[PDB]
């Protein structure tokens, strides 16, 4: 929930 | 045991050391070496599984690209547009343009631009002779627009190995491959990515300094809504210990990668990357994979990277709930002043 | 315009002033008076609607109970058990026992106990004569176990008026009626409640000091998971300005209520309540109503009480997500140090 | 959501 990650990179 | 990348490797055929200390920039923190292992070595598989960095020396991951150089690329890479960052300093701080709205007082230190490969190679040759100080860094996802020669090299990558890595770690899908070509001395300041990364060096050498997720407190990332979200606020060249006290407790894992090496950069691990000074241009292709999904059952206490996931989420939620990301800080402060600090 | 409760009201029949300044305790902050109005006055309806305090002098809310005193209550209040707090100080800090697990280093300053009304009245008479310093405060929700005389008084309350108030403000349901009987000088330290409250004074006088929701920063509530959740950490009698700097900027709305007065305490408003010194025992019955529901569409920027709702929620969520409320502070700090402060 | 309140009293 709050543990969920996204997926961003440079 | 805080040497760094250790004793400079010796090239086959008595070709001398690949590089020397004097090509490495100087920093205020100690570092220990990241292990260099054979991908057939169990210790390497143990590191990948436990999510720790490891340099793999014989994967043959990007075997076909080892022959790549500007000339060859200009030739067959295609007609597409290539993103190219320019800067008057060696530091290429990354900034998310979508987020440039939220912060107007932010003045980019490097400006992106599109161009054809031949144009990049040209602007590059142009500076080189005219004795310029301007810096360039081409960073472009590999896509359809590439030449068939390049597509053939691409198919030649060791998919059998990497695909099995993705399978073994339950990782998600390969999201992209970033082609990075930069001038010697160029620096990509410390930051972390939300994905698993197999970093494949092709041409030139790059010194890689990694910090584990649990050093979040010493690296001071920018606020999630700031353009430099995920980048460290600390200037490694002139650290402000007054604002960033705990940067005095930072310890990195370091290494120097060369043609043929593949550096596993685990998701959330900070990494500072630099092309050796007077090492000539560098080329790398990375492979970004979405990480595995959150386990069915959470085990306590939480791992460092999970606490980082939570902090980012709290910051994102507060931003929407308050209707304005600029309010996040005041709320956060109000919440802790005289109550939790 | 920072007098306080203003000039002591004069009792009908030239019976002298109801009380005098010397009965009020002394504090470090200024206060202005809460308006005293007729419930038929439009200004009062405007205050209730805009959620601001107001003392209503003629509601006849608890007309039937004005005759209540210990003797009469001991007589018809019933056989049930009554919660009774005891303390060696005038300050009755409230603590949630369910939360006493999370904090073991917490030593209650007042202990609750059950007893029959007659027993309370007795322990009360006992102290009174033996010249004791022990303090008592009976606080008990009114329920079925009460006598018929008491039930008749109860039915006699002005339900027509209050029910229309609940209707006009879209409030939720009446959750309870707390009967409070306390010794003169007794103090209920500043805190806020998550419900709308019509506070009906019956016997004795009580000085009520309220602070609006937007003074959250000056009052320093305990952490949400602490037993004194919602209570102010600042000792009004000896404020620690080093730990609680902004308490030097606090400003309260004050008043003294007596038999017949009804103080509207809006949801989230801090309130410090004290029974006048040498004023004899006090009796009050409050009416707690769940507040209205969150509007369909949120308007920006947010009101102070909404930001308070958000902070409590963030604290609650972090507590569950981390699997331990003791970790909330370290996480919160890590999140802001060198990033938002 | 985060704006939701509970209902606690002393
Ligand atoms: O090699 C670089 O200069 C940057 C690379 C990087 O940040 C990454 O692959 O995640
Ligand atoms: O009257 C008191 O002493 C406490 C009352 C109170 O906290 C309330 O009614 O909300
Ligand atoms: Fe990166
Ligand atoms: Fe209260």
């Amino acid at each position: 929930r709050l543990l969920e990650a996204s997926a961003d990179a440079n | 045991v805080a040497s760094g990348s250790g004793e400079p490797r010796e090239e086959a055929g008595a070709l001398g050391p690949a590089w020397d200390e004097s090509q490495l920039r100087s920093y205020s923190f100690p570092t220990r070496p990241i292990p260099r292992l054979s991908q057939s070595d169990p210790r390497a598989e143990e590191l990948i599984e436990n999510e720790e960095p490891v340099v793999l020396t014989d994967t043959n991951l990007v075997y076909p690209a080892l022959k790549w150089d500007l000339e060859y690329l200009q030739e067959n890479i295609g007609n597409g547009d290539f993103s190219v960052y320019s800067a008057s300093t060696h530091k290429f701080l990354y900034y998310d343009e979508k987020k440039m709205a939220n912060f107007q007082n932010f003045k980019p230190r490097s400006n992106r631009e599109e161009m054809k490969f031949h144009e990049f190679v040209e602007k590059l040759q142009d500076i080189q002779q005219r004795g310029g100080e301007e810096r360039l860094y081409l960073q472009q996802t590999l896509n359809d627009t590439v030449g068939r020669k390049i597509v053939m090299d691409f198919l030649g990558f060791n998919w059998n190995w990497i695909n099995k890595q993705q399978g073994k770690r339950g990782w998600g899908q390969l999201t992209s491959n970033l082609l990075l070509i930069g001038m010697e001395g160029n620096v990509t300041p410390a930051h972390y990515d939300e994905q698993q990364n197999f970093f494949a060096q092709i041409k030139g050498y790059k010194r890689c300094i990694l910090f584990p997720p649990d050093q979040f407190e010493c690296l001071y990332p920018y606020p999630v809504h700031h353009p430099c979200d995920r980048q460290s606020q600390v200037d490694f060249d002139n650290p402000d210990y007054e604002r960033f006290p705990n940067f005095q407790n930072v310890v990195g894992y370091e290494t120097v990668v060369g043609p043929g090496d593949v550096l596993y950069i685990p998701m959330y691990w900070w990494h500072h990357i630099e092309s050796l000074l007077n090492g000539g241009i560098t080329i790398t292709v990375n492979f970004w994979y979405k990480g595995a999904p959150t386990p069915k059952r959470i085990e306590y206490p939480l791992k460092a990277h999970q606490k980082v996931a939570i902090m980012r989420n709290i910051e994102k939620m507060l931003g929407e709930a308050l209707g304005n990301p600029q309010e996040v800080g005041p709320l956060l402060n109000t919440m802790i002043k005289g109550r939790y600090n």
